[PDB]
């Protein structure tokens, strides 16, 4: 297993360019490329990637072609340029994985036993996390269920290398928000958090509706981890919690009041100084 | 093209418009750069739906920022 | 005819990131690579993509432009669907500044031999400190034209806004041999947002609460500093007939911190029940 | 314009000896044009012709435009 | 204009003249912005009689500056 997959900005920019390059003329679904990177104790660092010519057929969901020799000699070239980059997975721009992806993941496993495929939804721009890292697992499913391939999910995040960091910061240079935050951006962060929580709850509710209506089978497991979500509610309005909450709210409110008083006194002093200055100028004019 | 557009300012003549539209469609950078001004001058204040439609259709279809 | 000062190079975001990453990776040694793209017109140089090439012991030079690697990568990228033509070459000058040396001059005429409008791009990786990308584009002027009473490039417009160049280029003979090309990075809206996805905070960060035991200590500290500042402000105002700015900054910090923490607390109390 | 034409060529003279052979010649090419717009008076253009030919490429375009 | 109307050639020409940052040849377009500061003494269809009229310059004379 893999604890994490940190994706550099270079690979997402490269997959964006690859999808734009292919779909500009070849209107097609997911475009497949290979993701290189460096390992760690357990966390993968995806650093560079390339595109492999791939074709697919919507019929039989198995008529596809991802080149073998192309992958091999792109890696030859990349290793010659930089030998630290190892094949660590592959990517496709399709928002959803296809029935076909199992074969491509096995083909990648032939090049890397712990191969992890990263879905990068280039077309949509949304709440966040445009990368989803998935790993193939194989087990008897413990609790006596028929076995299948399945793609276990591994968490992903977007990190950056110093050169990539300065590159991207200079690349934006027009919408980058202040890192200090300030009240407006903290409030917008809070609103964004509320929106994200609402979206996640809506997705979970849709999944639960699908399960209840029978359109999806009851997982019988992990669903009770969602039940664990339901149990973890803090249960506010408890007397001790209410008293502590009021105590800390007043502790913050007194500091807010002191700062507001400080600011008001400073503003009054500034206004007195300005009135004195303008009267001094008016009387000195004569 | 620049001279024809300037001299035929607001004349709203269909023939001059068509010729300047062909010149714009030639996509020859500087030639299109002058053709844009000429087509604006001949259509000056005309509000021809065809004129603005073709102009914008070329505007978000072509390279050569000078032509833009 | 003569080139124009309005000529500029359009570097895609991926191309710029690739060049900076390669320059940092090859440090302290100098790297080089081709610059795929298309000239499109006289006044533009669209650098769509750049791919690195294996490093050779000769450094950035013509013998390090191995045609087997270049040809294989070119035809095979075109097989993937990337049929661009070479428009120039980028190379790294760590701690040197954006300028062309004599060897770079030889490489640039070798590049101009097959493609007249080739561009030599110089990147200083170590000097490309956070918030400052030191990148420049050059093209050689032969001595024949500039000696013979001819301006190296006509300024048909006001796009010569390019500020006074770094004096390092002047000492290394910028305008004597290689006219610099003004730069213009091309960024799409998709790549802009998906580069924004880098530092974007997660939704759980907005609703999270700072450590309450830490918030109290921060409040204590800043309020005590405000007390010292109030003493200084009283002394300064009384002895009048920079405590004020420091007091205002401390007040801004205290108010934003406490207000944000309180509002997060209320949102969490309502949302999770 | 013809009968009431009066342009101070002295300022153009003390400008044309101040140009350091930079691109500003083009500006001078149009500046006198402004001083001679609609006056059909190319007296400076005829008197100073070697410097008129000292500029080429798009500067020739500018010079012909000024003459017109 | 003289009657308070907007002169379309003048505004057009000044706009394309200000559009000289990107193209020097457009500068001559400023010609369309100039309007002659003249009054013509035409009485008949083709007659320009030498009519003598004066001004009301209060302190002194002005206009054509310097040699
Ligand atoms: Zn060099």
């Amino acid at each position: 297993a893999v604890q994490k997959v940190v994706v550099h900005p270079l690979v997402l920019l490269s997959v964006v360019d690859h999808f734009n390059r292919i779909g500009k003329v070849g209107n097609q679904k997911r475009v497949v490329g290979v993701l290189l990177g460096s390992w760690q104790k357990k966390v993968l660092d995806v650093s560079n990637s390339f595109a492999v010519p791939f074709d697919e057929d919507d019929k039989d969901d198995s008529v596809w072609f991802l080149d073998h020799d192309y992958l091999e000699n792109m890696y030859g070239m990349f290793k010659k340029v930089n030998a630290r980059e190892r094949i660590v997975g592959w990517y496709h721009t399709g928002p959803k994985l296809h029935k076909n992806d199992i074969a491509i993941n096995e083909l990648m496993k032939r090049y890397c036993p712990n191969s992890v495929l990263v879905i990068i939804d280039v077309k949509p721009k949304d709440l966040g996390l445009p990368t989803e890292a998935y790993i193939s697992v194989e087990e008897v499913h413990d609790d006596g269920t028929p076995t299948s391939k399945t793609f276990e999910h591994v968490t992903s995040e977007i990190g950056a290398e110093e050169a990539e960091e300065v590159g991207v910061e200079h690349l934006l240079r027009d919408i980058k928000d202040t890192t200090v935050g300030t009240l407006s951006q903290r409030i917008t962060n809070q609103v964004h958090g509320l929106k994200g929580l609402n979206s996640k709850l809506l997705d979970i509710r849709s999944y639960l509706e699908k399960v209840a209506t029978g359109k999806l089978p009851i997982n019988h497991q992990i669903i009770y981890q969602l039940q664990d979500v339901f149990n973890l509610l803090p249960d506010v309005s408890l007397q001790e919690f209410v008293k502590a909450f009021y105590l800390k709210t007043n502790d913050q409110m007194v500091v807010v009041y002191l700062a507001s008083l400080i600011r008001s006194v400073v503003a009054l002093h500034n206004l007195i100084n300005n009135k004195i200055a303008n009267r001094d100028a008016e009387k000195k004019e004569g | 093209s620049l001279g024809l557009g300037l001299a035929a300012m607001g004349t709203a003549r269909q023939d001059v418009y068509d010729l300047l539209k062909t010149n714009l469609y030639q996509d020859d950078a500087v030639t299109g750069e002058a053709a844009g001004l000429a087509l604006g001058l001949v259509m000056l204040g005309s509000k021809n739906a065809q004129a603005i439609e073709d102009m914008v259709g070329y505007a978000q279809e072509t390279q050569h920022e000078k032509i833009l | 005819p003569a080139v124009d000062t309005a000529e500029q190079v359009y570097i895609s975001s991926l191309a710029l990131l690739k060049m900076l990453k390669h320059g940092r990776a090859g440090v302290p040694m100098e790297v080089m690579g081709l610059m795929l793209g298309e000239f499109v017109d006289d006044y533009t140089v669209r650098v769509i993509d750049v791919f690195a090439m294996p490093q050779s012991g000769t450094g950035v030079s013509v013998e390090a432009v191995d045609p087997v690697f270049q040809a294989k990568m070119l035809d095979m990228l075109k097989q993937t669907g990337r049929p661009e033509m070479v428009v120039g070459w980028y190379h790294s000058h760590p701690g040197f500044g954006c300028w062309l040396s004599g060897v770079d001059i030889n490489t640039q005429q070798s590049f101009e031999a097959l493609s007249e409008r080739a561009v030599a791009v110089v990147v200083d990786p170590i000097q490309s400190v956070k918030g400052k990308v030191v990148i420049d584009a050059f093209r050689l002027i032969n001595a024949n034209m500039m000696v013979l009473g001819h301006e190296p490039r006509q300024t048909t417009s006001n796009l010569g806004h390019l500020n006074k160049p770094s004096i390092q280029a002047l000492i290394h003979g910028l305008n004597r041999h290689y006219y610099s090309i003004t730069i213009n990075y091309r960024k799409n809206e998709l790549e802009q947002k998906m580069l924004l996805n880098l530092h974007k905070k997660s939704w759980m960060e907005g609703l999270t609460l700072q450590d309450y035991s830490e918030h109290c200590k921060h409040n204590e500290s800043v309020v005590k500093e405000m007390l010292e500042l109030a003493k200084n402000y009283n002394k300064a105002v009384e002895e009048e007939d920079d405590p004020k700015r420091h007091l205002e900054e401390h007040v801004d910090v205290l108010m934003t911190s406490n207000i944000v923490q309180c509002l997060a607390a209320m949102l969490d109390t309502v949302v999770f029940k | 314009l013809i009968r009431n034409n009066n342009t101070d060529l002295m300022i153009l003279k003390n400008t044309k000896d101040a140009v350091r052979n930079s691109v500003c010649h083009t500006a001078t090419v149009i500046a006198n044009s402004f001083m001679h717009c609609g006056t059909t008076s190319d007296q400076f253009l005829r008197d100073n012709l070697e410097w008129l030919a000292r500029a080429t490429n798009w500067a020739k375009f500018t010079a012909t435009a000024s003459l017109g | 204009s003289r009657t308070g109307h907007t002169h379309m050639p003048s505004v057009v020409g000044v706009l394309v003249f200000t559009q000289f940052w990107f193209w020097f040849p457009l500068s001559h377009f400023l010609s369309l912005a100039y309007t002659p500061t003249c009054v013509i003494g035409l009485n008949k269809d083709l007659k320009m009689p030498k009519v003598q009229y004066k001004s009301n310059c209060k302190p002194s004379t002005f206009a054509y500056p310097a040699p």
